[PDB]
């Protein structure tokens, strides 16, 4: 055991030099004369309301029009962004929900929280539970619909697992992300997904198998959120070190770190723009800082929330960005 | 936890041979995607009010 | 075209209908141990997180109970940042288990998340230690502490828990009660009423 | 002078000193208007935050606006020719707005109670009655007041109701009722805040002082002229009321300042 423990260290040293060996130049160096992003003077084009308590989760839909949201009131509200009407209000068996998800088909909505079970609500029939999952050891942190039939989850047990409504049992669980996985995202090509945990590192996983292939790291704190580039080739992890950063698959290393001297609050949600030029990122300073993804320019500010912003999302159509804050409000920015 | 110890080295070995391309080549790839779809971004270039649902 | 607006109006009623209840609801976090006799304490209120909604003197409450599910992750604690007090139970007679109870108190009361909340300290088993007093000297274990007087022993436990709090945004309470005392619910009502009074006073002046 | 509001005994005063009471009433009531102008706008502009939008700040704003118009409506009632029809036209409005001004003091008083001695439920919305007794009850009295003695308006030295057929009672008696309750609320509130002012004593003095402009306990000195020394005390205690609302609930409140500092951040970062 002692020899194996010492042997494990020397493998990473070569792997650490592998990033150095493949490194060519800093992305900043790569992008010096690239067109300036310009001042995006975005304003508020909608302001939804009706949530009793603070919002923790919000996720758009593939139909570009409906968006779901969850709060400590124990209710899920489905909103029509175009017309600011309320479609469904979903009571929950529990009252401590920490994540929500929307089916691309639109017939189901996932919700989970401190309860070990995240509910898969049936939306097409008001709304009832299609299936309540078997459960994990801790609390579900982020739920996403890989497809209408497969569900991927992140819990408080350093455990992620692909699910299945048909069998009602986790088909292929995933283990290895020490700490507490709190973030999860899916690739536009639905065969990969990564996660972020309190281990100050993120790991890349393959759905068809159950073993991770890559492990991006360097964060000075716990990762609270993550999202993928429009192509399946980049990342954006937002941790509590007040520094989002860009990652690359083939590079297997960070490209640029997004931080500003007056920015010490931290990050709660992160999302890209449709063109991949902008890195929309919320902050615990009750603000939403937009950044040039191609560059590192911290250009584009989006203020107007009274309390912390915790959830952020960009429509698949790319028209508008949505922010939900602890103020119990959720307003669409375009 | 020998198995676990076996797992880490095994995992390290799995990624020990990670295939990789030039970092600049991957970095330059991000430039092409950003440039190609810049004209079709409803959020970067200000949206024409004639079709914006939030205008 | 009209059912969409109709659904909103019907939905907005229930959300508005529930606002009065939620805004007036009092949430209390219950933390303790197996020796604290929570099951014995909870039955008096009747007359892994469990929800106990009760009402004495025409006011609702919420005994949210983290059944040993205490987590270290920070995001766990903002799931309970909406509470207005924390009811804390320790077995007074369990002298040998006071060391872990002392350490347990530090994590909750001194976490920046649960700040702005009051602490309602309870010392159950108030008659079990009665005999221990003058029989087993708490000073034999807590050398920092006459050892055979109840009042000195009774007041020594509070000084340990009270001083274990770090730097006082909200006051700390203490009540020595039996597991079957009929005044238990009354004591919380007086303590929670004072807790919201201080909050309102800030706002007012 | 502003002291005519509470007069119930027709006492004469020295014409040399008449300017002295009128001068303080002029400057006192003039500042109370302009100083309240900032209060109304700063509540609207800072209404973008939760610390401002609340069940109470509707009370302060409505009271501020009711006193705002009532004060400024009084300046034009002085210079306006006594006894004429326009004097009778607009002196009804002084009776209604001051009664509405006092109604909001009681609403503020009835809200101090539910937050301090009836602490549980202090956040439940009760706008259906606060707006009701805030304006509807003053309207109910004025219709009775006008029907009983419409002629009472004017028909005297000045456009303020004459103290002859008891017309003065239409405003003085309801003012006394609002004073008594607010004094009663103030005592109970002071008892419960003084108890928490034990050794750890100027806090208990500031607590009552900030409640004077919103409870209307300074109008007691108005009826005490029955003598002239209290008339002077009535021409500077409530005459400059608008200044007191600004300096205790608009420019010195921590909540309004915290709301202000938040809005300077969003405006600068835009």
């Amino acid at each position: 055991l002692d020899q194996l423990r010492q042997e494990a260290e020397q493998l990473k040293n070569q792997i650490r030099d592998a990033r150095k060996a493949c490194a060519d130049a800093t992305l900043s160096q790569i992008t010096n004369n690239i067109d300036p992003v310009g001042r995006i003077q975005m304003r508020t084009r909608r302001t939804l309301r009706g949530h009793l308590a603070k919002i923790y989760a919000m996720h758009w839909g593939t139909d570009s029009r409906l968006l779901v949201s969850a709060s400590q009131d124990g209710k899920l509200i489905i909103w029509d962004s175009y017309t600011t009407n309320k479609v469904h209000a979903i009571p929950l068996r529990s009252s401590w929900v920490m994540t929500c998800a929307y089916a691309p088909s639109g017939n189901y909505v996932a919700c989970g929280g401190l309860d070990n079970i995240c509910s898969i609500y049936n939306l097409k029939t008001n709304v009832r539970v299609s299936r309540e999952l078997a459960g994990h050891t801790g609390y579900l942190s982020c739920c996403r619909f890989l497809d209408d039939n497969q569900i991927v989850t992140s819990s408080g047990d350093t455990t992620c697992a692909l699910w299945d409504i048909e069998t009602g049992q986790q088909t292929t669980t995933f283990t290895g992300h020490t700490g507490d996985v709190m973030s999860l995202s899916l690739a536009p090509d639905t065969r990969l997904f990564v996660s972020g945990a309190c281990d100050a590192s993120a790991k890349l996983w393959d759905v068809r198998e159950g073993m991770c292939r890559q492990t991006f790291t360097g964060h000075e704190s716990d990762i609270n959120a993550i999202c993928f580039f429009p192509n399946g080739n980049a990342f954006a992890t937002g941790s509590d070190d007040a520094t989002c950063r860009l990652f690359d698959l083939r590079a297997d290393q960070e490209l640029m770190t997004y931080s500003h001297d007056n920015i010490i609050c931290g990050i709660t949600s992160v999302s890209f723009s449709k063109s991949g030029r902008l890195l929309l990122a919320g902050y615990d300073d009750f603000n939403c800082n937009v950044w040039d993804a191609l560059k590192a320019d911290r250009a584009g500010v989006l203020a107007g929330h009274d309390n912390r912003v915790s959830c952020l999302g960009v429509t698949d159509d790319g028209m508008a960005v949505a922010t939900g804050s602890w103020d119990s409000f959720l307003k669409i920015w375009n | 936890s020998i198995a676990q110890a076996r797992k880490l080295v095994e995992q390290l070995k799995m990624e020990a041979n990670i295939d990789r391309i030039k970092v600049s080549k991957a970095a330059a790839d991000l430039m092409a995607y950003c440039e190609a779809h810049a004209k079709e971004d409803p959020l970067l270039t200000p949206v024409p009010a004639s079709e914006n649902p939030f205008r | 075209d009209k059912a969409a607006a109709e659904r909103s109006k019907e939905i907005d009623k229930c959300l508005s209908r529930e606002k009065t209840y939620v805004k007036r609801l009092v949430k209390i976090l219950l933390l303790g141990a197996d020796n604290s006799g929570k099951s014995t304490f909870l039955k008096q209120m009747r007359i892994g997180i469990h929800e106990y909604d009760f009402e004495i003197k025409n006011v609702p409450f919420k005994m949210v109970d983290v059944g040993g599910q205490r987590s270290e992750r920070k995001r766990w604690f903002e799931c309970f940042d909406s509470v207005t007090s924390i009811l804390f139970l320790v077995d007074s007679s369990d002298f040998n288990r006071l060391t872990e109870s002392l350490n347990d108190f530090e994590t909750i009361v001194n976490n920046r998340v649960f700040s702005n909340v009051s602490i309602i300290l309870f010392l159950n088993k108030t008659d079990l230690l009665e005999e221990k007093v003058q029989i087993v000297s708490i000073k034999d274990y807590f050398l920092e502490f006459d050892p055979h007087c109840l009042r000195d022993v009774q007041k020594f436990l509070v000084e340990c828990f009270r001083n274990k709090r770090r730097d006082q945004q909200k006051p700390l309470y203490h009540h020595f009660t039996t597991a079957i005392n009929t005044e238990n619910a009354r004591l919380i009502f007086r303590d929670v009423k004072d807790t919201i009074l201080h909050d309102n006073l800030k706002q007012l002046m | 002078n502003f002291a005519i509001l509470m007069q119930v005994v027709p006492l004469e005063l020295a014409r040399g000193h008449q300017v002295a009471l009128s001068s303080i009433s002029y400057v006192g009531c003039s500042l109370s208007v302009l100083c309240l102008v900032a209060t109304l706008v700063t509540f609207a502009v800072l209404s973008s935050v939760s610390t401002i939008r609340n069940q109470r700040y509707h009370i302060h704003a409505n009271l501020s606006f009711a006193v705002l118009v009532a004060q400024v409506l009084l300046l034009i009632s002085f210079r306006l020719e006594p006894g004429t029809t326009p004097c009778q036209v607009m002196a009804v409005l002084l009776h209604y707005f001051f009664l509405s001004a006092f109604a909001w003091m009681l609403v503020e008083g009835l809200h101090l109670y539910s937050m301090v001695i009836k602490v549980f439920g202090s956040e439940d919305s009760k706008h259906r009655y606060y707006y009701g007794m805030g304006w509807g009850f003053p309207l109910l009295i004025c219709i009775i007041s006008l029907s009983f003695a419409m002629d009472s308006y004017g028909t005297s030295n000045n456009c303020w109701l004459s103290l002859a057929s008891g017309a003065i009672w239409a405003f003085v008696a309801p003012a006394l009722f609002v004073i008594v309750v607010n004094i009663g609320i103030l005592i109970a509130v002071t008892r419960v805040i003084s108890q928490i002012s034990a050794d750890n004593f100027k806090l208990t003095a500031k607590a009552v002082a900030v409640l004077l402009p919103i409870l209307g306990t300074s109008w007691v000195f108005g009826v005490l002229a029955v003598a002239v020394v209290f008339q002077y005390m009535f021409a500077t205690l409530n005459s400059l009321q608008g200044l007191f609302i600004f300096l205790f609930h608009c420019l010195l409140n921590s909540e309004v300042r915290a709301a202000f500092k938040h809005k300077t951040k969003v405006w600068s970062l835009t």
